[PDB]
């Protein structure tokens, strides 16, 4: 995984010299503290290092009877990393550099839990793989570095009172999606759009503080593949840009999928990126949630375009066998676009200039069913009695189609 | 790619470390060399390793070269000429020229003492000179030194890995071929470059060309690499496509309209017009083959090769594929389980329509 | 264009007041009093001086009211009240600022303490009282007094300094012996410390949020509300760390809308950012008042 | 499995001392294993050779050289663990050689004397002056410490003192840049030679390095006409309408060195000069040039060129080196446009030697089979032995970018859809160092055999008998000695018939009832190898950017047209005077030089002295020195009153006797007379004295013909009392006992038989025939040529190192010395890459106003034969004596290093090249004494600060 980082280094100087402190898991220790204990004016600031073909990510903090004068928390990496991961793990960096100077500045929390572990190199040299239970600091680090291989989500707990939370966009949406295109998508949103979260609801709210937004509670308790936000919005009592906000903010950590809702008539089919394995890893959950179908027998009834709600209590349990295969990422919703390229009705010909600049190819039907409100059946005999000027097209919505892995 | 300024520093033994030389002069002040002095003029134990460090919205290059024996002062000579570029410039490829520079170097000082005294030191001043611009403008330079050594240097720019060529893929030309030297290809390469239609895919290549399968796949890799060829999907008349919401670009960037309106166009035939274009790219479905359209749109098809089209919707992703999923792993698409059986896709049709125990999937 | 109207220590002029002498020198002309009479004004109120639509440079004329014109209202003597979150969702980290919510805080205080008493267009005491709640006690009082002589304030900010150090250890032992309400609760404590300064003049309550807090319910909110505008005090939100942006810590997205919504209510103001250092963006939050 | 722990005992002639008293079961010759009981080391195997009871109890004593080998303390813990000979026999045993050189039957003679064997890692082998030393020991493909050599293990010989020859193919992509931003040349030079220079250094090799630099020039230019008439003689014509000429630059020639890292800037210093010198810039007088392809160089050309100078090992043979190389280094791929006869011919050639032929690529590895010959259809050659060079991300990719050239039916569509070099295994990849730093000789034994019955089809059969029976070598000796022969000869032996087969060729030696027959098998239709007559430019390696025209022809030699029944004869007569050496057999041949010992001046020049012209132009010590050596070489008044006193035991003279074929009272010819003038008027009167003894019939010569006159010298005369077995048993030579400004003027060659086996160290005869000088003089140097066939190396090496010692105390020198140092390519003693150097003579400053030229004085008659005197008088001012060789005149230096030639205005100059290290003393000086001599002549030739007139001026008066 070129993500993922090949070691976490922590490293310090002062008027003892420079000593390494940490590292998890072809330099000498001696090499690293020279190289990596950079000098006061470089302090503040990012700091990058190459050599050979091993990256070297680190912000040092300048640490303002004492006797050290700066520290830096190095994360290493393979040459031909994405930059991308080179300035979130400085920003991650940075984040646990600011605390542990907070805790430097109250209670000296850092040389004091570094001085023991300094004797008990020597103790153990009658040290950084057989030291690590001894003192918690290394065990946060290490802590860090597996969630970085694994989780992808960092939530660290230093003094066991500060909490720091990170992520990595690029490890977490892997239906390998890019952090840009989701950070693009997310910032054009709109209000006939529906939130969907994959797990429970009562196994979504233990991971949050203990001081969360009431807001944040309020969307997750009213949520469902059912209500936009809008219908959302009024129910838990918040504004629209707060709404829009917290769901950004909940789709950011992976922990929400933004989704036009299930109306009767939405139109779906398989996503190109399908995996239907027949053995697939993700068949074994369909099965052992629900056995008496088989995950490429109903996977085959989306191969031609079909409606949501016409027999795609067995209606009532249907509708789950839209939620779990939509919260993962097999399907896609086909969606309606014209553009521009009957005069004895000036009627209609008002309410279509009205609407003429929607004709672009970048606005859907439901949009305008959302913003000026008229009925399906007198847009689509607007659109049918054209039939020289307005071109209609059927595809994906490129701007939540990127969650379902397909880039534009 | 830019360089702003070649600097040249060594151990001097009464002052320590201090830059030497630059080019331009004074471009890395001292307040700035004093502190990457320690990655510049290094431990013994980074000797002949790359060094790359960005401070103060520059980046520097260089490759510290440690010379140990008894006739210089402290048993050895330390020296470094480096390069330095902006904090943002993308020098993946200037890595090999230091690198080679410092090898140069070494060679020097071994052979006739190049960098020992000062009476041939001084003649390095011309040489970054030299360098400078003959590295900036034209990234190649050729500069004698003495009678037994001349400086050869060539930038290459290093291009990202390529994909993997399975054996049903279609190469398509994109260079349009017929501007190279054909006495210059790998003697393979020009075994197999007449069979590169944009029709032909790879296992038919070998077999027309009587090549290993392995080998050709390899070349077809390579020319992926350089940038020469691309690899689309097998066209036959019965492929099913959905268009793409990239379609809408083709109405919104005039270049794309140029570009596409010249390729689509049929041979000797006027050039089509872009309203029978993008009702192409919209009238598709998945529910629509490519034979309906014969007789769907016949005046459309006027001035258009359908083959050519359906190629460069496919080449600029205006169009997607679907296909059909049943040794029946379900991993396997149509075109391949028949190109590994040997039958037709029609064959093949026969052979699942009536078995019912497996059925078929698009995706 | 613009009529400033400054207030007599000794008495209160009632909300409708104003409005009464709005009303009763309409479509008349006023005058800008001269500098060493407007302490023998024997009037409930003062009119300071009047521009036509900077300040625009009004010679001593009259000029006559229009329904148009905007009143603003200040007055001599003000008390304000300043309120504290320290809950355990300002204990992280602001990248931007490049501190931690729980300094930064501080030093919003610290500056909004000393731009408030540096200082007249077209031509001064101050009460104090600062307590810090928290959600893990309910609030500790540290200032019943503080009549602010502006050549003090140095030693001032150096003695709130350890009152505020002693409380962040016990929030930390509180919660490092813990692994191995909000608004609606602040605001009322808000009204009980007002009935403790001098007699007359509008209050002032100055919360510093992160924006975490959010109401109950909207009952509540009006029964809040009902209250506050009851007593006549302006509340005020100087709102503490940086953007939204979606990689904060999680958990922690502010509620801008709802101290916006407060704050257009009960005559007070919303701050974004507290700028570094008459009639400036400090002086104009909180010692002035209009009804229009 | 007996477990008897012991208590080492150290020792310092079968290295192991061992008690029968201790080991009464164990008997002589047995295996004894030796390995600490606790030690994790791996065990020892030895032999017990012999038995002493007095070594002590719980106690096995062993050599110190073994002890460290094997790591074994002393005093510890052992084991006498006895293993029957039959478990741990050995797979395969190599051994090497250095600094020798050893035939391929002295090879099979050792190898099947260490059958049956204990051996260990890097044991010192000896057999009769022969020294190898195993190095690699394998047990079913795993390295083992130690084994045992049974009649079935696998024996291979290599050395790290071959014969090298590298080229490097300097085509147009030797200035192309490679992927990763580095010349091919800089790959080539400052990569692969430097590594092999030090893996020769780790190796501690001592090879003789040969370095050309080679590539291949086209022409733009119509139907000659426009060349200059002197470089027409090197221009050939392709077969397309081209003209073309090849060039060979030599860096260094017969060179060896204990350091190579000294070369690689003389390279990079040709690179640098290459373009002007092949000429490609300003080619004056020549159109306009272009570098070749390396598929369109003369790679096929140089190979045979190699092949040439390797086919005449057998003169001029030293006994130094040991071993074969050819190295061709290419910038291209493995792919060249070759003709399609020379192809064959060349892979006739190498089938027919066994020096086979190594190619380094240095570009990309290709994606198809590799080497490749497009002829003028491709071929895959399976007799070279190829690799590539890698130098020291991901994806390299195997493709040559090519430059830029500067400016209806849809049912059937569907339906006809899914219906050499090819096998490129890209894993050569490998650098066969190992083959690169100590060749392997050709293997003794093979495998292959044709059928019983299709030898009818292809081959005949030649038989012939001899009886070697009818002191004397036996019957046994001369069977194997007939199987040597063939090996030196390039056979192999198929697996007391013997089988032997060379190329088509198939020999058969048996013995039965004590006679030896011998079967020979040639094939029906040999394949004629018509010459190819070859043209080139040569640049000498002495020279600096001069060229010189040279022809070669190409030819394959007839192995059926070998005499082999001719050579047998002469081995079953073991050296009769009825059977001799003839030219058509290859026999091994070499020249050695006595000179006198000028050691004063030579050390003057060697101290630093400038000119090297004070060598100027006692007679009895030194005759005495003479008599004496040659002594060494053969292993030892009136009326009667005078031979009365002769005869006299004290007074007159010395009495040769005691020696085997020699009569007593016996005296040589020369000291007599020395004693004569001496006890007794002058040497006139001395000798006529002496004949008329003769006359007197009293004394004579102990050959018995007294018909002879009387000839004074190291002749054998008896006193008192057939021919031609004595003067091929004894050594006999004579003695014969300014110019160009006069006004007046203005046998040679013997044989002997000689017996190689001195201080016994073998169990057969060996012999070998000796020419030498039939004269001696103290201004002309002694010639002595040996040649011969069946003579141990070793051996004869040894007998010459005793010449040269004893010379050496005569104050003589004893050199080796080339044959031909002034012949061209083409002759016999010819050297593709040798070319004479040559030094102009100007006579113009000579020459005086009035008279043109020189002689003036002198008649015009002797003119063609007085100059001659005159460049000769010049001559023996530097040391330079006559040299008689067995036509034009020649002078060889008093250090044996120079050799020098009349042409017929100059001199020719060359290099000894047989002088090595070894042989090199304090006369014949350092290893850099010719390279000073060259400055000095040559400045002295140009009349450098007037010193020649300085000359003609102080020798003008003596004719005065």
């Amino acid at each position: 995984d070129n993500t993922s980082p090949i070691s976490v280094i922590l490293v310090s100087s002062g008027s003892r010299g420079n000593k390494l402190l940490f590292r998890y898991p072809r330099f000498s220790d001696v090499i690293l503290a020279t190289i990596l204990a950079t000098k006061s004016e470089m302090c503040g600031q990012k700091f990058e290092l190459k050599i050979d073909n091993v990256r070297f990510v680190g912000h040092p903090t300048l640490l303002q009877a004492p006797t050290m004068i700066l520290f830096n928390v190095v994360f290493a990496l393979r040459a031909n990393a994405d930059p991308s991961v080179i300035n979130c793990l400085h920003n991650l960096s940075r984040r646990i550099a600011t605390v542990l100077q907070h805790e430097e500045r109250r209670c000296q929390y850092l040389t004091r839990e570094a001085k023991l572990i300094l004797a008990l190199q020597d103790e153990v040299s009658a040290p950084f793989h057989h030291i690590l239970p001894k003192c918690k600091l290394a065990r946060d680090l290490k802590e860090a570095y597996d969630s970085l291989c694994t989780s992808g989500v960092v939530r660290l707990h230093i003094n066991s009172w500060l909490e720091v939370s990170f992520c990595l966009p690029h490890k977490i949406h892997y239906a390998l999606i890019p952090p840009e295109a989701i950070e693009r998508s997310l910032k054009a949103i709109r209000p006939y759009h529906a939130l969907l979260l994959l797990s429970d609801e009562k196994s979504l709210l233990g991971e949050l503080p203990i001081d969360c937004s009431p807001a944040l509670v309020r969307v997750i308790k009213t949520t469902s593949a059912v209500k936009n936000l809008q219908q959302l919005a009024q129910d838990a009592d918040l504004a629209l840009l707060q709404v829009f906000q917290l769901a950004a903010h909940l789709v950011y950590w992976g922990k929400a999928i933004i989704i036009y809702p299930l109306c009767e008539n939405n139109v779906y089919m398989l996503s190109p990126n399908a995996s239907v394995c027949l053995y697939s890893p993700l068949a074994e959950q369909f099965s052992h949630q629900f056995p008496s179908h088989d995950l490429p027998s109903v996977l085959a009834k989306f191969s031609l375009p079909v409606s949501l709600s016409e027999f795609r209590v067995q209606e009532t349990q249907l509708i789950q066998m839209v939620v779990w295969m939509l919260q993962r990422r097999l399907l896609i919703q086909l969606h309606t676009y014209v553009c521009l390229m009957a005069a004895q009705n000036p009627e209609d010909l008002r309410m279509f200039a009205r609407l003429l600049h929607y004709f672009r190819g970048r606005h859907h039907l439901e949009e305008i069913m959302y913003n000026e409100n008229t009925r399906r059946s007198q847009l689509l005999m607007l659109f049918d009695k054209f039939r020289s000027v307005l071109v209609v097209t059927t595809h994906e919505d490129p701007v939540i189609a990127v969650f379902q892995a397909l880039l534009p | 790619c830019r360089i702003e300024c070649i600097f040249f520093s060594e151990f001097h033994p009464t002052l320590g470390p201090k830059i030497t030389y630059q080019v331009p002069e004074d471009f890395i002040s001292r307040e700035l060399f004093d502190t990457v002095q320690v990655y510049i003029i290094t431990k013994p134990e980074l000797q002949n390793k790359l060094i790359t460090v960005t401070a103060m919205e520059k980046k520097l290059i260089g490759c510290p070269v440690c010379i140990e024996h008894k006739k210089y002062s402290r048993n050895a000579l330390l020296f470094n000429l480096g390069f330095v570029c902006d904090a943002q410039a993308k020098t993946c490829a200037l890595e090999p020229i230091v690198k080679k520079l410092a090898g140069y170097l070494t060679t020097l000082e071994l052979e006739s003492s190049f960098v020992s005294m000062e009476e041939s030191k001084q003649k390095l001043v011309p040489i970054m000179t030299i360098l400078l611009e003959e590295l900036n403008a034209s990234g190649r330079c050729t500069l004698p030194i003495d009678e037994s050594n001349t400086i050869h240097l060539k930038v290459i720019e290093q291009r990202p890995d390529p994909p993997v060529a399975q054996e049903y893929d279609v190469p398509v030309f994109t260079k349009d071929k017929e501007d190279f030297f054909n006495s210059q290809w790998d003697l393979t390469t020009q075994q197999i470059l007449p069979y590169i239609d944009g029709f032909r895919h790879i296992q038919k290549i070998s077999a027309e060309a009587d090549v290993e399968l392995n080998l050709v796949r390899i070349a077809i890799q390579n020319l992926l690499y350089y940038g020469v060829v691309t690899l689309v999907s097998i066209l036959q008349y019965s492929n099913v496509y959905c268009p793409t919401p990239k379609v809408q670009d083709l109405v919104d960037d005039k270049s794309l309209q140029e570009a596409c309106l010249s390729y689509v166009t049929k041979q000797g035939h006027k050039r089509a017009s872009l309203r029978d274009v993008f009702q192409l790219y919209c009238s598709l479905s998945p529910g629509t083959t490519v034979r309906d359209l014969i007789g769907r749109h016949p005046q459309q098809l006027q001035h258009v090769d359908e083959r050519k089209l359906i190629q460069f919707g496919l080449m600029k992703n205006l169009i997607r594929r679907l296909q059909k999923y049943p040794l029946y792993t379900g991993c396997h698409s149509y075109d391949e389980i028949c190109c590994k059986t040997g039958m037709s896709y029609h064959e093949l049709d026969e052979r699942l329509e009536n078995d019912p125990n497996i059925i078929i999937c698009w995706k | 264009g613009q009529v400033f109207l400054l207030m007599k220590k000794d008495y209160r002029i009632s909300r409708n007041v104003r409005l009464a002498w709005f009303l009763s020198h309409l479509h008349q002309t006023v005058q800008a009093t001269p500098q060493e009479m407007l302490l023998q004004s024997e009037q409930e109120l003062e009119v300071l001086s009047v521009l036509p639509p900077p300040d625009e440079p009004v010679v001593p004329r009259p000029f006559l009211l229009v329904p148009s014109t905007r009143v603003t209202f200040l007055a001599w003597q003000y008390r304000f009240v300043i309120e504290l979150d320290l809950s355990p969702s300002t204990g992280i980290v602001d990248d931007s600022t490049g501190e931690i919510l729980f300094d930064e805080v501080f030093h919003a205080l610290s500056r909004c303490l000393g731009g408030l008493l540096r200082p007249v267009p077209g031509s001064p005491e101050i009460y104090v009282t600062i307590q810090a709640y928290s959600s893990i006690q309910s609030h500790q009082v540290l200032v019943q007094g503080c009549l602010l002589d502006p050549s003090q304030r140095e030693v001032f900010l150096q003695q709130i300094y350890e009152q505020l150090c002693l409380f962040e250890d016990k929030v930390a032992t509180m919660l490092q012996q813990q692994y191995d309400l909000g608004l609606v609760s602040m605001i009322r404590q808000g009204i009980l410390a007002l009935q403790l300064l001098p007699s007359n003049s509008s209050a002032g309550i100055i919360v510093i949020t992160d924006g975490v807090t959010s109401v109950p319910d909207v009952a509540v909110c009006e029964t809040l509300l009902n209250q506050l505008r009851s007593g006549t005090v302006a509340c005020s939100f100087v709102q503490v760390g940086g953007v939204y942006s979606y990689d904060c810590s999680f958990g922690h997205v502010p509620n801008v809308e709802l101290m916006k919504f407060i704050a257009m209510a009960t005559f007070g103001s919303y701050l974004s950012t507290c700028p570094e250092p008459g009639l400036t963006v400090y002086h104009r939050a909180f010692l002035l008042y209009s009804f229009l | 499995r007996t477990t008897k722990v012991y208590k080492l005992v150290i020792h310092k002639d079968d290295e192991l001392v061992v008690n029968p008293k201790v080991f009464p079961h164990i008997k002589l010759g047995d295996i004894v294993e030796i390995a600490h009981p606790n030690d994790e080391y791996s065990p020892l195997l030895l032999q017990v050779k012999s038995l002493k009871e007095d070594l002590q109890k719980e106690t096995i004593s062993v050599d110190q050289t073994v002890t460290q080998v094997f790591r074994l303390r002393p005093y510890q813990d052992v084991y006498v663990n006895v293993v029957d000979p039959k478990d741990v026999t050995l797979d395969l045993v190599e051994l090497t050689f250095k600094d020798q050189y050893i035939g391929r039957g002295d090879m099979w003679r050792l190898k099947k004397s260490l059958v049956s064997t204990c051996a260990y890692i890097t044991q010192k082998v000896e057999f009769a002056g022969i020294r190898a030393q195993a190095g690699e020991l394998w047990v079913k493909n795993e390295k083992v410490m130690c084994g045992y050599i049974s009649e079935d293990t696998r024996v291979v010989f290599r050395s790290t003192s071959a014969m090298v020859y590298i080229f490097i193919q300097m085509s147009c992509e030797m200035w192309d840049f490679d992927i990763y931003g580095d010349l091919y040349f800089e790959k080539a030079v400052n990569g692969f030679l430097a590594d092999l220079f030090t893996k020769w250094k780790e190796k501690n090799c001592s090879h003789e390095v040969t370095v050309v630099l080679f590539s291949r020039t086209f022409y733009d230019a119509k139907s000659v006409d426009e060349f200059p008439e002197i470089n027409r003689a090197s221009i050939r014509q392709d077969h397309k309408g081209r003209f073309y000429e090849d060039f060979y630059k030599v860096v260094v020639q017969n060179e060896r060195r204990e350091e190579w890292t000294s070369l690689l800037v003389t390279i990079k210093k040709l690179f640098i000069q290459y373009p002007v010198l092949v000429r490609l810039e300003q080619a004056e007088g020549f159109p306009q040039g272009d570098n070749s392809t390396s598929a369109q160089g003369n790679y096929l050309e140089a190979i045979n060129l190699s092949f040439n100078v390797f086919d005449k090992h057998y003169i001029n043979r030293n006994f130094d080196r040991t071993g074969q190389m050819s190295v061709v280094i290419t910038p291209g791929v493995g792919v060249f446009e070759v003709d399609r006869l020379l192809m064959i011919l060349t892979k006739q050639r190498m089938i027919d030697n066994g020096i086979g032929v190594d190619l380094v690529c240095m570009g990309e590895q290709p994606l198809h089979a590799v080497p490749l010959f497009k002829l003028h259809d491709y071929n895959i050659p399976h007799w070279i032995n190829h690799s590539f060079y890698t130098s020291k991300n991901s994806f390299t990719p195997r493709i040559k970018l090519a430059g830029k050239k500067p400016a209806v039916d849809y049912d059937a569509y569907d339906a006809q859809v899914f219906r050499p070099v090819v096998p490129g295994f890209c894993c050569t990849v490998g650098v066969d160092w190992k083959s690169l730093t100590t060749p392997a000789c050709l293997p003794l034994t093979t495998d292959y055999f044709p059928d019983r019955q299709g030898l009818q089809n292809d081959y005949t059969e030649g038989c012939y008998d001899l009886l070697p029976e009818a002191v004397q070598m036996t019957a046994q000796q001369v069977f194997e000695e007939f199987i040597c022969q063939r090996l030196m000869q390039g056979y192999q032996i198929i697996v007391d018939q013997y089988w032997l087969s060379m190329g088509r060729t198939f020999h058969k030696v048996t013995l039965k009832d004590k006679m030896i027959t011998v079967t020979r098998y040639l094939p029906k239709y040999p394949y004629e190898s018509a010459q190819i007559h070859y043209t080139y430019s040569l640049c000498p390696s002495h020279s600096d950017s001069e060229f010189v025209s040279c022809w070669v022809e190409f030819s394959h030699e007839r192995l059926e047209e070998y005499k082999w029944n001719y050579l047998d004869q002469y081995i079953c007569s073991a050296g009769s005077e009825d059977f001799s050496l003839i030219e058509s057999l290859k026999f091994w041949r070499t020249r050695f030089l006595l000179l006198p010992a000028c050691v004063t001046a030579t050390k003057r020049i060697t101290e630093g002295e400038a000119h090297c012209d004070i060598y100027g132009d006692d007679e009895w010590q030194l005759l005495d020195g003479f008599v004496r050596f040659v002594e060494g070489l053969n292993r030892i008044s009136t009326l009667t009153e005078i031979l009365e006193a002769m005869k006299h035991p004290s007074t007159g003279v010395q009495l040769l006797s005691e020696q085997k074929g020699l009569s007593p009272y016996c005296f040589i010819s020369a000291e007599v007379v020395h004693w004569l003038v001496n006890h007794v008027q002058t040497q006139a009167m001395a000798i006529d004295i002496m004949q008329k003894m003769l006359e007197e019939q009293l004394i004579t010569h102990a050959s018995g013909e007294a018909w002879r006159t009387f000839i004074y010298g190291f002749y054998f005369y008896k006193i008192v009392t057939d021919f031609a077995s004595f003067q091929r048993k004894w050594f006999e030579v004579a003695f014969v006992a300014p110019a160009f400004l006069l006004p007046w003027l203005p046998p040679e060659q013997r044989t002997v038989t000689l017996d190689v086996d001195v201080n016994n160290r073998t169990d057969r005869l060996e012999w070998c025939s000796c020419y030498y000088h039939g004269n001696f003089s103290l201004n002309a140097a002694f010639e002595i040529k040996l040649h011969w066939m069946a003579v141990t190396a070793a051996v004869l090496f040894e007998m010459v190192q005793g010449w040269h010692r004893k010379a050496t105390s005569c104050g003589f020198l004893l050199v080796p010395v080339l044959e031909g140092p002034f012949a061209l390519p083409s002759y016999l003693y010819g050297d593709p890459l040798r070319a004479q150097l040559f030094i102009p003579l100007n006579i113009s400053c000579l020459l005086k106003e009035g008279s043109e030229h020189l002689f003036d004085s002198f008649e015009p008659e002797t003119y063609w034969d007085r100059m001659h005197l005159f460049q000769e008088a010049i001559a023996h001012r530097f040391g330079f004596v006559q040299d008689k060789y067995s036509n034009k005149p020649q002078y060889i230096h008093v250090t044996g290093t120079v050799f020098l030639q009349l042409p017929y205005v100059g001199y020719n100059w060359a290099y000894n090249t047989m002088l090595t290290k070894t042989w090199r003393s304090s006369a014949t000086g350092d290893e850099k004494f010719a390279d000073r001599l060259l400055k000095d002549f040559t400045d002295f030739c140009i009349n450098r600060d007037n010193r020649l007139v300085t000359f003609w001026t102080s020798c003008l008066e003596k004719m005065h």
